[PDB]
């Protein structure tokens, strides 16, 4: 299902956003 | 009423669903290209 | 009905079909633009540590 913010996520982080 | 008013509405809700989708892609986009052109310029600034 | 594709409950389906189709096909653009944008994040990155 819309299990591609996981994906999102880990680019997010990967450039240095943070939760 | 019939299957054809269900499929409809069913069609309706993941339309919904897709557009929610389409703009959290969008914003992420957005965030991941604004560091990386920060990045080139702390790259502009070292080189 | 017997409009057959024209019929007023077969056009909103196919619409919807339609622009649901539409949507799919900008997700796997906005996919495939942020896999390239983040392999050429990665490169920079290395050449940034590499100077600084």
């Amino acid at each position: 299902w819309k299990q591609g913010r996981q994906l999102l996520r880990q680019y997010l982080q990967e450039v240095g956003y943070t939760d | 009423l019939s299957q054809e008013n269900t499929q409809i509405r069913d069609l309706q809700q993941e339309n919904r669903e897709l557009w929610i989708s389409l703009e959290e892609h969008q914003d992420a986009l957005e965030l991941i290209m604004s560091k990386y052109r920060k990045q080139m310029l702390q790259l502009m600034v070292a080189k």
